[PDB]
RNA sequence: GCCGCGAU
């Protein structure tokens, strides 16, 4: 993992958005890693196009009509090579993805629906007793640095 | 310094300074505009009988204080009728449940209440108001990094914020790109539209490392490679902290 | 004077009576003590040195 | 009483991904060896990475060269990821010259004597006109761990001319490593453990050599535990007193009071050496005169006094 | 004292703050200086005087034969903004208030 | 998944809505004044909120049902959010209720209380109206703390 | 008020609250052991919960 | 430069009693103190050859719940006392011992019948305080050499309940390591300021010095790597 | 020295 954060900061400030965004980021990176694995072995365009199409329409009555039937072949390859890092999904402000959609997206990428995986201690090597939520959070580096203070 | 129930569609209820100036400084909502005299107005969709139409009326405080206004998060049929016979509404600075025919106006979108600063927070409805305020006021202090990185999860509002900020180079009337360099982009316009006589091509001189007000860097790198068609309003160079025309 | 100011972090290895000080923040607050101990041990004779 | 693990069934999935099997292992040693080897392999593995780059027309990393698509910053970031294997040398220079249209890849770098580019499809820059050329020299070294460009100053022991763009070095080839333990296929024994290590590197180091190096490092570190056991400086001082150009009536008096070094004379406060017989008021000022000429003011306080 | 201690403690105990009663009583003692004299005989009459000064004066007079000179006083209760400003020394109370 | 939603929340929220509709009919009948119906609505909403809080807390406390050497028993839960609440590290009963149970009646425009409460927690979303309503209390609290 | 001001809080409490809790069934039930030394040894060896 | 690592120098040993030791090693490269400490602790705790009493027979009733014939200490306490007894047997895999005491007075570990091939390191280790008053106690114990720590999961020996009643499934601690702990602290050398220093606290039941146990763990772990360090050897 | 912005 790249950042370790204190759980005791969530249930007292009521940023459930943190946890939901973390689960959603894990789902998006799972889809991106699946696409990257498909692209590494240079599979044919048919199955890659089918996977992209099946990934895009997932949802519950979503107002998104991206279809790759009208998409050019080299354009499809460019799209895959562009989002190989992760499918950049977006949720508008007050009508977003519910837990059902997030869990469905996680299940598409062969990931636990609960969003929590088991972790091992880096130094001792013993498994952590409880599952831990591992996800991707978008972090900002603020302009209050040290050398200026 | 308090949130008046008339701040609904005109002034953001979340974003504001914290300590001294709490509530004395505001940020306009995303759809709010100014009347001829200078009173804030917000747009609504007209309701005729039980069907909602696509006509948009701009209403001020006084005019909206009399009608009955529906809610954006209300289920809508295929043709335009309200699915439910009872609809949540605001009558006069309040809220209640009205009949399917008693409504007069409908909210246009769910982002109307909030400004543009707090519209880029995913899952805003799952945050406490104080923490949303802190996040909104702290997103403005981020610094541009070495390599811009798109957000893996967002609210789609990145495109408008990035393009409209004037920090990116958008092709005004471009055709097909001809010469791409680390500092210059020369585009040859399409045959369809020209100014008669003397022909013409578009030349954009990107601004390289330049001191900003807070002693940060301002940089522009092209995103088009060569021979790439470019439509009107396309994004050719991304300024500081923006990836392919998306705020990052 | 003889005063400094900086951001604080957490140290879980510390004892109840210890605090970590940046060695760049020291060597400024304790400069006269360094001068005295240098002139004492003979590394430098004059104050300019 | 303990079976000795052996290296067997080593296979490679790709040019980078590799799997290594250690079939004979006892009950608890699988996890211990796995974690120790993972930490050793991730922490300190010798490798080679680009140290510095000199481009013909640039002056600093924040410039733009005409005819290329990328800034010099992005070129340096691209070069930082270059993967190259060297043999018998540690300061090898790589030159790259190309003129034309299109991407310029690692395969264009001139073929050195003993230098292997693990991947040649690694694009580093793009040339976007017919008459633009790129000519650059890369000095690549051999190292152990991550060393920032800023933290190295010994490279400035010799003054570097303007035009030398210093880049950070990584030196670590092992990008990722995981281990696993399974029940062995041996049926004669009651139950045995088999350890499987998967490593994804940049291709610079062979997997088997990496496992051997990690084992040797662990053994060398254990060699300490295999046997516990264990159960007044500045040149101006330390200088004889017979050089201050002193008078005759001072020399005999100076020797009479066991003052043989310059330093012990300095440690004499004014009010006390006047009690010396036949010191002389005018003479004492002369001692103060010539001693202050060296900058040693009378009355200094030292800590310890060596006899030499 | 019991009146003031009990009511001011209700504010702190309601929100869940524990503060010992000795700290409140110290403030009250500083609040009960500057007694007013209701009699005469020792160069004091119908005036506000520090209780400490009055106490040493009566003890001195009572120690002597003229025990009747000791004059009965009337204690006062001023505000902490007024009591802090009626400090005998003028360097203090001129660095805090008007 | 730690914020377990009580299953009986919807049943009793519907019961409260039915009672509110009945009292609105009574007000329309004219035998009740505005103050009486307002106060009765406030009281019944408080009762329903307390019942939701009790239901969520009971479902979260002994939620874990782990078998023993014989048959099955029940103990105190190991839920991480409940572990944080109970141990006294961070959180409290009110915050936990706001996360899972109903948010509850709230209003601070001039000190009064809106008749309709916030019936959605933070595990689910909020409508625009509910967020706008909570903003009153947030801003008032921030200004009071500052001043 | 006389209450101790330096007190464990935040993760520290979760360190002890998690440590001093019991489960109706875990690794090792009704086991008898000599003392705290054996308890630590059993927990570290992975033979008990 | 490359393939040259800091070796710890001037190790310090503080000895408490004859079984407690604190070993301080410095300097170790970053990320090595933790590795060495964990490997040594895991080896010392999980697999370390040693001997401990494992089977107990008591005259009278043989049930797990026993009246203890008025021996003023429950048979559970007797088994717990017998768990911690430390012995030294040379060259025999399994050995049977017998103890028999009559008369008022606590019994000690020295009461066992004298035999040359097993030595007792704690002769005054109390087992019981006699059967109250005016009675006798007879115990037949069986001690075998094992590895690490083995609990009383089940007998899985002999047939039916013969072995469980013949041994009473006394929990055995084979490894003579009562407690092992390791800490890593910050230390600096010359210009470097990020180095790891190891503090090992080791307490043993006896029969072996803590330094000897550390040496044995180090030797077995080093010999585990002979197949890889043989050809890739400096010498 | 006066505002304006900002952190706790």
């Amino acid at each position: 993992v790249d950042i370790v954060l204190n759980p005791l900061g969530v249930p007292s400030r009521m940023n459930i958005g943190q946890i939901l965004e973390t689960h959603l980021g894990m789902a998006a990176k799972g889809i991106g890693d699946k696409i990257n694995a498909m692209l590494k072995q240079q599979q044919e365009v048919a199955k890659l196009r089918e996977f992209i199409q099946r990934a895009y329409d997932l949802g519950a009555d979503v107002r998104q009509k991206v279809d790759l039937s009208t998409f050019s072949d080299e354009e499809v390859m460019r799209l895959a090579e562009n989002l190989r890092k992760g499918m950049p999904i977006a949720t508008p402000v007050f009508d977003g993805a519910k837990e059902a959609e997030i869990k469905e997206l996680l299940k598409l990428g062969d990931l636990p629906t609960s969003g929590q995986i088991r972790l091992y201690d880096g130094r001792t090597g013993e498994q952590f007793e409880r599952p831990v939520t591992v996800g991707y959070m978008y972090m900002l580096k603020l302009n209050h640095l040290v050398d200026d203070k | 310094r308090d949130v008046h129930p008339t701040h609904y569609g005109r002034v953001c209820p979340i974003e504001t300074p914290e300590g001294p100036n709490i509530g004395l400084i505001n940020s306009l909502s995303v759809y709010a505009q100014t009347n001829e005299y200078g009173f804030l107005e917000t747009p609504y969709r007209k309701v005729t009988d039980g069907v909602v139409t696509d006509e948009i009326h701009y209403l001020s405080a006084i005019e909206e204080g009399n009608y009955v206004i529906a809610q954006a998060n209300s289920n809508l049929d295929e043709e335009g009728h309200f699915v439910e016979d009872l609809v949540t509404c605001r009558s006069k600075g309040e809220s209640s449940l009205f009949s399917r025919d008693q409504v007069d106006y409908m909210d246009v979108s769910t982002q109307q209440v909030v400004s543009v600063g707090a519209s880029l927070i995913p899952f805003l409805e799952h945050d406490d108001a104080n923490r949303a305020l802190m996040g909104a006021n702290m997103q403005r202090q981020a610094v541009p990094t070495l390599r811009a990185d798109k957000p893996l999860v967002g609210t789609g509002m990145e495109r408008a914020v990035a393009v409209d900020s004037g920090v990116t180079a958008v092709a005004k009337r471009g055709g097909v790109v001809q010469y791409v360099d680390a500092s210059r982009i020369v585009i040859k316009v399409n045959e369809d539209e020209m100014y008669p006589g003397e022909a013409g091509i578009d030349i954009y001189n990107l601004t390289k490392y330049t001191r900003s007000n807070q002693n940060t860097c301002i940089n522009q790198m092209p995103c088009v490679s060569l021979g790439e068609p470019v439509e009107r309003g396309d994004v050719l160079a991304d300024g500081p902290s923006t990836d392919l025309g998306e705020l990052a | 004077d003889y005063s400094g100011r900086s951001v604080i972090t957490v140290g879980p290895y510390l004892r109840l009576h210890q605090c970590g000080l940046p060695k760049k923040m020291a060597l400024e607050l304790f400069k006269p003590f360094i001068y005295g101990k240098l002139e004492l041990r003979g590394l430098a004779t004059t104050i300019k040195a | 009483e303990f079976l000795k693990p052996r290296l067997v069934d080593i296979e490679q999935v790709s040019s980078t991904h590799a799997k290594v099997t250690l079939e004979p292992l006892e009950r608890g040693f699988g996890h211990t060896l796995g974690n120790a080897l993972r930490r050793i392999l991730l922490s300190s593995m010798p490798g080679c990475a680009v140290t510095e780059v000199e481009i013909d027309g640039v002056l600093h990393e924040y410039s733009t060269k005409e005819g290329v698509q990328e800034d010099i910053l992005e070129i340096l970031l691209n070069l930082k990821g270059l993967a190259v294997r060297v043999q018998g040398k540690d300061e090898v220079i790589l030159t790259l010259n190309k003129s034309g249209i299109g991407p310029v890849t690692a395969a264009d770098i001139t073929h050195d004597g003993d230098v292997e580019i693990v991947k040649p499809q690694h694009v580093i820059c793009h040339l976007t006109d017919e008459n633009a050329s790129i000519s650059m020299r890369i000095k690549v070294q051999r190292g152990r761990g991550y060393v920032p460009a800023s933290t190295r100053i010994h490279s400035e022991e010799d003054e570097r001319p303007i035009g030398r763009l210093l880049v950070d070095a990584c030196y670590s080839p092992v990008e990722r490593i995981a281990y696993n333990v399974e029940a062995a296929r041996v049926e004669q024994r009651t139950d045995l453990d088999k350890l499987v290590i998967e490593m994804e590197t940049n291709g610079t180091i062979d997997p088997e050599e990496a496992i051997r190096r990690a084992a040797t490092i662990l053994a060398e570190q254990l060699e300490a535990f295999v046997d516990l056991r264990d159960v007044e400086f500045d040149p101006i001082l330390l200088r004889p007193v017979d050089d201050l150009e002193l008078t005759v009536r001072s020399a005999n008096c100076l020797k009479a009071e066991a003052i043989h070094y310059i330093g012990d004379l300095v440690q004499r406060t004014e009010v006390e050496l006047l009690k010396t017989p036949n010191l002389g008021k005018k003479s004492l000022t002369e001692i103060k005169d010539v001693l202050a000429s060296r900058g040693l003011s009378l009355g200094m306080r030292l800590e310890n006094w060596p006899p030499a | 004292t019991r009146y003031i201690v009990n009511e001011v403690q209700d504010v702190y105990r309601l929100q869940g703050v524990k503060i010992n009663d000795k700290h409140i009583e110290v403030i009250v003692r500083q609040m009960l200086r500057k007694a007013t004299i209701v009699n005469a005989g020792s160069s004091d009459f119908l005036e506000g005087e520090q209780v400490e000064y009055s106490r040493v004066k009566i003890a001195n007079r009572e120690l002597e034969a003229n025990g009747k000179v000791g004059a009965t006083y009337s204690r006062d209760l001023l505000g902490i903004t007024k009591a802090s400003l009626a400090t005998e020394s003028f360097i203090s109370a001129a660095s805090f208030q008007e | 998944d730690d914020m377990v939603i009580p299953e009986k929340k919807h049943e009793i929220i519907s019961e409260a809505e039915a009672e509110v509709a009945e009292i609105q009919e009574q007000f329309q009948s004219g035998l009740v004044t505005a103050g009486e119906r307002y106060n009765k609505v406030i009281d019944i909403w408080a009762a329903a909120n307390d019942r939701v809080s009790k239901a969520m807390m009971d479902n979260l406390q002994t939620e874990t049902v782990i078998n023993r050497d014989g048959q099955e028993e029940k103990q105190v839960s190991f839920n991480s959010i409940y572990m944080m609440a109970d141990s006294g590290a961070r959180g409290s009963a009110a915050q936990i209720r706001q996360l899972a149970g109903m948010r509850g009646l709230m209003a601070k425009p001039d000190g009064s209380i809106i008749e309709t409460p916030i019936t959605a927690n933070f595990r689910e979303g909020l409508n625009v109206l509910q967020y706008f309503i909570s903003t009153h209390g947030a801003r008032k609290g921030l200004a009071d703390t500052a001043l | 008020n006389g209450e101790p001001i330096i007190v464990p809080s935040q993760d520290v409490v979760l360190g002890l609250y998690y440590m001093t809790r019991d489960c109706v069934n875990a690794k090792g039930e009704g086991m008898v052991l000599t003392g705290p030394k054996e308890a630590e040894r059993l927990y570290r060896s992975g033979l008990a919960s």
